[PDB]
């Protein structure tokens, strides 16, 4: 039967939730006739109605810490632990709250005028699709929440750890489950896990490889959740959210198109997409796709154990449903691509580039069956027998979800003990044994040849090397006549072997528009979307390596437009825009119709052999600085994000305490319960703060149970005589509650992770990607991917000390630049009054790898990702936190140039931030070698700087007293100088602190200031 | 067969050396010299076969067929070297030394340490009984020299004391009483402790700093600044040429081999970073 | 019985494909195998035992035509005996006495087994104390400017050991021990060399525990393939699955063939030595029966130098 | 918490009764939901003497006893010839475990005397003779856990993995 | 034939005495010659207690015990609860394989029954604090082997790995 009531579960807390209660203007009182819940229910003018009995008695009692952290009346109350203030905390500090003010809907009209707009955006869909009215509305509830100027609103004043979203985005998740238990009790967690990703990026030759392959692994996951959010509704997942998804607002407007619908409504949400999910470019309807790869390759659904195929639900049939399903569909969606991929060619017998992949297409099929990247799929089941005790809950209850989760992560860590490679999936033993392959290009004098983009794999496609193409490319079957060999030699330069997967990795190069084989999926035809594309032809230009390193000549090439190309006039450099060519690359996009053309390739003009001197001559005539050869790939992976999900606290404590140090945590008690109860204590807000504290002091030094609890009691029994109209206490049962939840806490030591936490990470997580997105842009940066906690970008090697330094910062939420919509504000990101949390605890590390542009991208992101893994859990620096020097191992900045490499950490302080105050300490160091370069440049230091410190470096780090140090840095500098009256000192934190190193092949200097001065080497090194 | 005999040879540095590998180490040099395992310096194998080979194709045009044929070819490298050099390992670097006994002037001194001499022995067992070439006397004394690892040892002297590079006081003591010198210049060799030795080494390497001038108004250009290293002139190392029994490599063994004092190493030649005499180990 | 492989200066085992300057605007680069497969032990000694009127056709026909069943390679030090360790990406040197605990290990819970196998990769892993890469950066010149080609530059991450090492197999007839004693050899790419001394040993060969420690790298026969990549779990606890080449054939200067494999270092349950039995074809089992004498299917069992085949 | 016992798995009979306990606590060892044998005990480096059961404790980690914390009291007429053990209850190598245990155990295990009097060399073996397999599984494999013919209609799965999921190390000596 | 004897070594000085004459018997298995420990052995499932100094199991391979094997009758006092084994010398798992195997084998092991009183948290550690390493030359390393400082000036190598060659999971309560 019809299912999915969830619509019920979204609305399921009234607009003014903090504003109701604990009323302000109570004008909406009097102007509308429980508190509550007739603005509930006026809000609900589209559909299905409220019920009381089945959803909030148990489900929203079940979403939130909220309610086991108060105790299940005074989190139903309303009215005794009361706070006639409002804030909103972050769910990661709860010191720093916010300032909420109220110029919120407060009339019956003022806010009747929110039900226009969620009117007018529900009224192209009829009843016909059940689904889409929810998959429609659960996304811009947030967006048109924020059109208008509505500041949020905390999860509920009594504890403001969680916001008004979450607590009601993550009431659906758990709905899933209060469907499927009402009925055959099946709940699941289902995990996708995508193997491989590292050496799967790794694999390519050019930035476009590198960049759909990022692209393939976020189409080809993003295929398989198609399904699960056009079946069960949207809220069927937790990691990565989608709250502020692009992939989704991209694939909800393209199911708008369907069915047939005017273009004339879908601009009114294309407006909060391009505003919100987006920060101000249309440039992904330009484009017709997503620009950036974003779905993290691993992925958490909540799923109620039902199916379809009934013509409507029923209890699912098997113990592996889902795992058969998630991987047919995946194989599904691959073989879907590489057969639109065959039909879009076949559309272009011409061209050359086409007819050889058409040409050679057809002679892989049985090899290009299997798909070039594996999934790994877990599952944990939950029941009835586990939730209820036959008519309610349950106490210990409310914790099966931090136990079901970790039993599914536990699974996936050990199941990650043995990788097995995509490539060892193919048969080839006789295709290379026995000469099978089709060698379609030259012919191997040694059997066949690998892959020059793959490495591993044999190749198809032989392309001669460069010394006479056509007298060969025509009598081999490459091309056919001499105008399809300049656009084969366009995409596959001389002596490119590839395998039939980079092969195709190159042909979806070509034109990246055939994701949307994948990126929809399950909505239009495979065939649609080829004509769409063979009808309207756009060219996209991918940046390579040689467009990156060579930016800052473009940009100074384009400040004289003319004046340089009056000179030239003649190569095309300074010609027209002969097509609207356009591209993913900010930069690139943004610096077009400024004279000179960007779609020229400086392995052709100024880094070619035969040309280069008649460039360098042409830009020593002009001021024009000749490039450099160098680039920075910048990697970024959060830190502990895995235990953050599981409320560990090493993300709180990234060195003090190891994740190994878990296994038996009764060891360091004392670290845990200080920063736990910390938590705690300030997580409340009201005189709620002095029951819990005192509740704790009664948890202290193993108190008592029974005994104490008359000093808290004597103030809980005191607030419920502090009202008129209270019912009922059994507050022997309550406060007993209450001490074991914390009891809880405390023993195992984590924070216990109900769905809104999840919700709240995901989606704080894809916030600061947003953020992170306008920032690499404001850098002529490049995106592989990024998303959420990670990063993998391409920029000069100019402006990646400034990138490191501002992402780090933002990544905290302390910036002072607006990205676009949004404006972040010391911990939290302000989205025009809507204050969204942030990750100012996460740490996050730095790889940065000065690569010449020539360098093999392969050894390039293997290098990169080694030393992001590698270095951050082998290094250790000094930290003190409470006042003591510790040890740390985690958030830093590795660097390397061809051999030279450094550490610059990022926190120097374990709570990495606890008060406003630490916010601008992140990134500290970094701004100081930043200054240092801006006086190397301008001449008032002398590189001698970076080769002078290592006879200093004895003396100060024997050295015992600090302005004896002090002095000594400044004398040290002031033989290279800095300035007249010397003005510029190191600022006397960077002393004392040692980097070590478990005793690997990364040589480090064990002293800060030594691996700033080797940062400096590193970076001019590259330029 | 298959590397039936062996040539072993000195490399001894007539001007400094700079056989660069890039910005490689983690040091304050911005030019640095190849590297041992052990920090010590070195010379690829590969850097070493192909300068000798360029300069052999240069000062033996007509013999172009049997250099290939040892070396390499061009194109058409389907055809295995049947000639091969091992990486060249440092054998003993000059040191300044300011004596204070034996009654004997000395001021500059061949130093090494064990491990060199171990990775010396290393290459020298793994020719003598196992190819046909014999001199035994060479591995005797190095065996002889190894036996009293962890003490600085001085040879043919008299010296019991002195410091070394300016910087570090040492005691030595003789061997046993007399020994045959390994190297034929007539200065004294210590071995020193593996700690000791080491730092008096990298103290005898050379790292200067360079600076490229503004043409024209004569003062530094903005960041023209970088350092180098050298090894010092005077510096040995040791390398072997392994042969696969073949006609052109009698040839090579014959008519080249016996013709090659001085090659170029390195790079850095318009200072002059890389005249070097062969000395085979033969006479 | 036992030869001893000594290694003169850094190795190169090449990991990958193709290295050579082919594609113009571009470096090329190169990364070596910290132990060298069995096939290239098996073709240096072949090289050192060749014959000229031989096979010409399928290599392991004519090169197994001079070997033994050759047991797979570890590292020696000075006496000490170390052993790999691979999981997923990683590759560790332990020694003997820290495989003992390692099947229950992996069975302990979760927090307890992850912290565990995390102590044993990067606390007790003894291979950046005697072997570390040693990156080669070099280039070729053209003789014209005395400079450097285009872009013919090329990196090449060698193997440097910090101290004596050695590589052990074991080799079973003594008539090709007295022949290959005190050779120099040509041991890996781009012309590195190795010596090869043989001294008479013995260890056990016929034991069965639950697990075992894959010395050499257990190919699949491709038949299998399908029904082993359903149910990894039954045959391996921990380690790497992946795609290797057997190498590059000399006599016919051809690139040999594609196969799936479980690399060493990984632990495999005992599951798996029937489990190939059973699936596998006679003729088939023909072509296997010589990749086991050159020394593929080599295993070990965590509580003494079991050497046992798995076919044989 | 609770108490187990003491049990090898061998070809031999001998172990039907000296447990007295056929319901126990509200835990259970080892647990069988149609796919075999579950929680299975492994014991490393106590040779076995099967005939005359006692084992001999060898020194080699290279021998294992595939046994079964059999749930309950050791009959209380032993354990002055055994040894017996409260463990923290991590240190059990439990083969694939099916609940969690809140690692609180103690474990009585019988035992021997170090047999000094012939050279020692034991000798793996594998459960041989299925239809001695049903009977094993009848005598001491029915009336521990009685959920057998109680729910299972399966004996193809729960009987022939106990085929080779329990292999031992016996000396004969 | 001769008789051996698995001493432990836990971080405390309880192994100052084992054997009642300084060597006594013919030849000795575990050496000590210029690079190594040789043929040490690590004995598994077992625990050691520092205090009360004797053997307390705990079976599993992830606990070991680590003694070395001399040539002596265990104080001529006891032996009531020292087990006095014999094994044909290839289940003798001895590390630092480097000399010459017996094959007739018979070992005294210190050890006490693991007397179940308390929850054993067997916790390990390492071998340093060397105040506490450096006084045990001459009584664990001469009072029975004389023959270290008679040849040896190579004491802190065999003190090297001294430093890592032993190492357990000891009682702590
Ligand atoms: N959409 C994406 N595109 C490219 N890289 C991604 C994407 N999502 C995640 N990654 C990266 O790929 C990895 C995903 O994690 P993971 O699932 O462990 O793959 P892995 O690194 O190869 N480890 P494993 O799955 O065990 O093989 C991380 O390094 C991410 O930074
Ligand atoms: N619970 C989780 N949910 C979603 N993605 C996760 C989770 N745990 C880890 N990942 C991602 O999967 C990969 C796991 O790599 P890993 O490095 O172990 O994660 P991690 O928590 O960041 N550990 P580290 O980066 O070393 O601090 C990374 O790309 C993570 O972003
Ligand atoms: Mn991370
Ligand atoms: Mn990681
Ligand atoms: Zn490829």
């Amino acid at each position: 039967e019809f299912l999915d009531y969830k619509i019920i579960a979204l609305l399921h807390d009234p607009p003014n939730k903090a504003w109701v209660i604990t009323g302000r203007a109570r004008n909406l009182t009097q102007q509308l006739s429980r508190k509550h819940e007739k603005v509930a229910k006026y809000i609900i003018n589209q559909l299905f109605g409220k019920n009381y009995s089945e959803k909030v008695d148990n489900a929203d009692k079940l979403a939130s810490s909220i309610d086991r952290y108060l105790g299940s009346i005074v989190y139903k109350e309303r009215s005794l632990f009361e706070n006639r203030s409002i804030f909103l905390k972050n769910i990661l500090l709860s010191n720093i709250q916010r300032d909420i003010g109220n110029l919120f809907p407060k009339d019956k009209s003022k806010l009747d005028n929110l039900i226009l707009e969620y009117k007018k955006l529900l009224n192209v869909i009829n009843k016909t699709n059940l689904i889409l009215k929810y998959q429609l509305f659960y996304l811009i509830y947030e967006l048109v929440w924020i059109d208008s100027k509505y500041e949020n609103t905390p999860s509920d004043t009594r504890n403001p750890t969680h916001t008004i979203f979450d607590h009601l985005y993550a009431t659906a998740a758990m709905m899933n489950w209060i469907l499927s238990l009402e009925k055959e009790a099946k709940g699941y967690l289902l995990g996708i896990d995508t193997i491989g990703v590292a050496d799967f990026i790794s694999k390519g030759r050019k930035t476009r490889d590198l960049w759909i392959s990022s692209y393939l692994v976020s189409a080809l996951l993003w295929y398989v959740i198609t399904w699960f959010i056009e079946e069960y509704g949207p809220d069927v997942i937790l990691f990565p959210s989608l709250r502020f998804n692009q992939f989704y607002a991209f694939y909800l407007l393209e199911k708008l198109r369907k069915e047939g619908v005017s273009e004339d409504v879908i601009d009114e949400i294309k407006e909060l997409i391009t505003k919100y999910i987006f920060n101000g470019d249309d440039l992904f309807e330009n484009l017709k796709i997503p620009p950036y790869p974003i779905i993290p390759g691993r992925i958490t659904l909540i799923l109620p154990g039902l199916i379809r195929e009934g013509e409507e639900y029923k209890k699912v049939q098997d113990d592996n449903c889902f795992i058969s399903k998630v991987k047919e569909r995946y194989n599904e969606g691959w073989r879907k691509l590489i057969e639109g991929l065959r039909c879009y060619s076949e559309r272009k017998r011409e061209d050359g580039f086409w007819n050889l992949v058409c040409r050679v297409l057809k002679l892989t099929e049985d090899l290009l069956q299997t798909t070039p990247l594996n999934i790994r799929v877990k599952q944990v089941s939950v029941t009835e027998d586990e939730i209820f005790n036959n008519n309610k809950l349950r106490s210990d209850s409310w914790k099966i979800y931090d136990n079901k989760y970790r039993q599914l992560v536990s699974e996936f860590k050990k199941s990650k003990l043995v990788k097995v490679t995509p490539e060892s999936r193919l048969k080839l033993f006789e295709l290379t044994k026995f000469d099978k392959l089709p060698q379609i290009g030259e012919k191997s004098k040694r059997g066949y040849e690998f892959c020059t983009s793959c490495g591993v794999l044999p190749a198809v496609v032989i392309m001669p090397k460069e010394d006479e193409l056509e007298k060969k490319l025509i009598d081999l079957g490459i091309a056919r006549d001499e105008k399809d060999v300049r656009s084969i030699k366009n995409m596959i330069s001389p002596g490119e072997r590839l395998c039939p997967w980079c092969l195709v990795k190159r042909a979806l190069g070509a034109e990246p528009r055939l994701m949307r084989i994948l990126l929809l999926g399950d909505l239009y035809s495979v065939e649609k979307i080829v004509n769409e594309i063979v009808s309207r032809d756009v060219k996209i230009e991918i940046p390579s390596t040689s467009d990156i390193a060579s930016i800052k000549t473009f940009e100074e090439m384009i400040e004289k437009k003319n004046e340089i190309c009056e000179d030239l006039k003649e190569e095309e450099v300074c010609e027209k825009p002969s097509e609207s060519v356009l591209s993913m690359w900010q930069w690139f996009n943004k610096n077009y119709y400024n004279g000179i053309n960007l779609t020229i390739d400086p392995e052709e003009y100024w880094f070619s052999e035969k040309r280069r001197r008649y460039y360098f001559s042409v830009f020593r005539r002009h001021r024009i600085t000749f490039p450099s050869p160098y680039y920075a790939l910048v990697r970024a992976d959060s830190d502990y994000l895995g235990d953050l999900l599981e409320g560990k606290l090493t993300p709180y404590l990234a060195g003090i305490i190891d994740s190994g140090d878990y296994a038996n945590i009764s060891e360091k008690k004392e670290e845990v319960n200080k920063l736990l109860e910390e938590y705690l204590v300030n997580a409340g807000s009201g005189s709620i703060v002095d029951y819990v504290k005192t509740v704790l002091k009664c948890i202290r030094e193993n108190l008592n149970k029974c005994s104490c609890a008359e000093k808290i009691y004597s103030n809980e029994v005191a607030k419920v005589m502090f009202r008129v109209n209270v019912e009922k206490a059994n507050v022997e049962e309550e406060v007993k509650n209450s001490l074991e939840y914390f009891e809880t806490i405390l023993n195992e030591g984590r924070i216990i992770v109900t769905p809104a936490w999840h919700v709240s990470i995901s989606s704080a997580l894809n916030r600061g990607l947003l953020v992170e997105l306008e920032l690499v842009n404001k850098h002529k940066g490049f995106v592989i991917y990024a998303g959420g906690d990670d990063l993998l970008a391409m920029l000069p090697v100019d402006e990646v000390l400034d990138f490191i330094k501002e992402s780090r910062r933002a990544f905290a939420g302390f910036g002072t630049e607006k990205l676009g919509n949004m404006c972040l504000e010391n911990g939290f990101v302000r989205i025009n009054n809507a204050y969204y949390p942030s990750l100012p605890i996460v740490g996050r590390s730095y790889s940065v790898i000065i690569a010449h542009y020539a360098d093999p991208l392969f050894f390039v992101i293997n290098d990169s990702y080694n030393l992001l893994e590698e270095g951050k859990e082998i290094i250790r620096y000094r930290v003190m936190y409470n006042g003591e020097y510790k040890d740390a191992k985690k958030d830093v900045a590795i660097f390397r140039y061809q051999g030279l490499t450094s550490v610059i950490p990022l926190s120097l302080k374990r709570p990495i931030v606890s008060s406003v105050s630490d916010f601008n300490e992140i990134a500290s160091i970094i701004d100081v070698i930043l200054e240092l370069k801006k006086r190397i440049d301008e001449g008032r230091i002398s590189v001698s700087l970076l080769y002078d410190y290592e006879k200093y470096k004895h003396l100060i780090v024997a050295s015992d007293e600090k302005y004896l140090t002090e002095f000594l840095v400044k004398d040290w500098i002031k033989r290279n100088s800095l300035r007249k009256h010397v003005e510029f000192t190191i600022d006397e934190k960077l002393y004392g602190v040692r980097l070590t190193i478990e005793n690997y092949p990364i040589k480090i200097p064990n002293d800060l200031i030594s691996n700033i001065v080797y940062t400096l080497r590193i970076i001019y090194g590259g330029e | 067969p298959y590397y039936a005999f062996a040539e072993p040879f000195f490399i001894h540095a007539i001007t400094h050396l700079h056989v660069g590998s890039g910005s490689s180490v983690e040091e304050e040099i911005a030019l640095p010299f190849q590297r041992d395992e052990l920090g010590y310096p070195t010379i690829y194998a590969s850097s070493l076969k192909g300068a000798i080979k360029s300069f052999l194709l240069k000062e033996f045009p007509d013999k172009r067929d049997v250099i290939y044929k040892v070396l390499g070819e061009d194109e058409n490298p389907e055809e295995a070297s049947l000639g091969t050099f091992l990486d060249a390992i440092l054998f003993a670097i000059p040191s300044r030394i300011i004596e204070i006994d034996s009654a004997k002037p000395y001021v500059w001194v061949y130093v090494t340490t064990y491990e060199l001499l171990k990775k010396v022995k290393l290459y020298l067992d793994s020719i003598s009984q196992l190819s046909n070439a014999s001199f035994s006397n060479l591995k005797n004394k190095i065996d002889t020299i190894l036996a009293k690892e962890g003490k600085n040892i001085t040879l043919d002297s008299d010296l019991k004391s002195a410091i070394l590079n300016e910087d570090f006081y040492v005691e030595l003591e003789a061997l046993n009483n007399k020994i045959p010198s390994i190297i034929n210049a007539g200065v004294p060799l210590l071995v020193l402790e593996d700690s000791i030795g080491r730092e008096v080494i990298n103290r005898s390497l050379i790292r200067v700093r360079r600076i490229r001038i503004d043409r024209d108004k004569k003062v530094v250009e903005t960041g023209g600044l970088w350092s180098e290293e050298y090894v010092p002139m005077k510096t040995i190392f040791f390398s072997v040429l392994l042969g696969k029994e073949s006609k052109e490599s009698a040839i090579f063994a014959s008519c080249i081999l016996r013709n090659l004092r001085y090659v170029i190493l390195g790079g850095k030649e318009t200072i002059g970073k890389g005249i070097v005499e062969l000395r085979w180990v033969k006479d | 019985k036992r030869v001893l492989i000594k290694p003169l200066e850094p190795l190169m085992f090449r990991s990958q494909g193709e290295f050579e300057p082919l594609i113009t605007g571009s470096h090329t680069a190169a990364q070596s195998l910290i132990i060298p497969r069995p096939s290239t032990i098996a073709g240096m000694l072949g090289y050192i035992l060749f014959n000229k009127s031989s096979g010409t056709g399928d290599w392991l026909s004519d090169l197994t035509n001079l070997l033994a069943t050759i047991y797979g390679t570890f590292i020696e030090t000075n006496g000490e005996y170390l052993f790999p360790l691979r999981m997923g990406n990683h590759l560790a040197l332990v020694d003997q006495q820290h495989l003992i605990n390692l099947p229950t290990l992996l069975e302990k819970e979760y927090e307890r087994r992850e912290k565990g196998i995390y102590e044993l990769f990067y606390d007790k892993n003894k291979l950046f104390q005697i072997i570390n890469h040693q990156d080669r950066i070099g280039i070729s010149i053209d003789k014209s400017t005395r400079t450097v080609k285009e872009h013919y530059l090329y990196s090449a991450r060698y193997l440097a050991f910090k101290k004596e090492v050695n590589y052990v197999i074991f080799i079973d007839n003594d008539a090709i021990s007295d022949k290959i004693n005190g050779k120099i050899v040509n041991f890996g790419g781009e012309n590195r060399i190795a010596k090869l001394e043989v001294d008479d040993y013995k260890v056990d060969t016929s034991i069965e525990e639950e697990y075992y420690l894959a010395l050499s790298p257990i190919l699949i026969p491709d038949e299998a393939l399908d029904n082993f990549l359903d149910n990894i779990s039954d045959y391996v606890a921990m380690g790497k699955v992946d795609k290797i080449s057997l190498g590059f054939d000399i006599a016919n200067t051809k690139r040999k063939e594609m196969l799936t494999a479980i690399l060493e270092g990984s632990i495999v349950k005992r599951s798996i030595i029937d489990f190939i039995k059973n699936e596998i074809k006679n003729d088939l089992r023909y072509r296997f029966s010589k990749y086991e004498k050159i020394g593929y299917n080599t295993l070990m069992s965590l509580c003494k130098l079991a050497l046992r085949k798995i076919l044989s | 918490s609770t108490q187990r016992e003491y049990v090898f798995i061998p070809i031999t009979n001998s172990i039907t009764i000296d447990v007295k306990i056929t319901i126990g606590g509200s835990d259970h060892i080892t647990n069988i939901d149609e796919r075999g044998i579950h929680n299975v005990l492994v014991i490393t480096g106590y040779a076995v003497d099967e005939k005359n059961g006692r084992l001999v404790p060898t020194l080699d980690p290279c021998d294992y006893v595939k046994g079964i914390l059999v749930a309950g009291t050791p009959q209380q007429a032993q354990s002055n010839d055994f040894l017996t053990l409260k463990l923290p209850a991590n240190k059990l190598y439990l083969i694939r475990k099916k609940g969690n245990i809140s690692d609180d155990l103690k474990i009585y295990i019988p035992y021997s005397s170090p047999d000094a009097r012939n050279s020692m060399k034991t000798k793996p073996v594998s459960i041989s003779d299925d239809t001695i397999v049903n009977n094993i599984i009848k005598e001491v494999f029915d009336k521990i856990y009685n959920i057998t013919q109680k729910e299972k209609v399966k004996i193809e799965k729960v009987k022939e993995d106990i085929k080779e999921l329990f292999s031992y190390y016996a000396l004969e000596q």
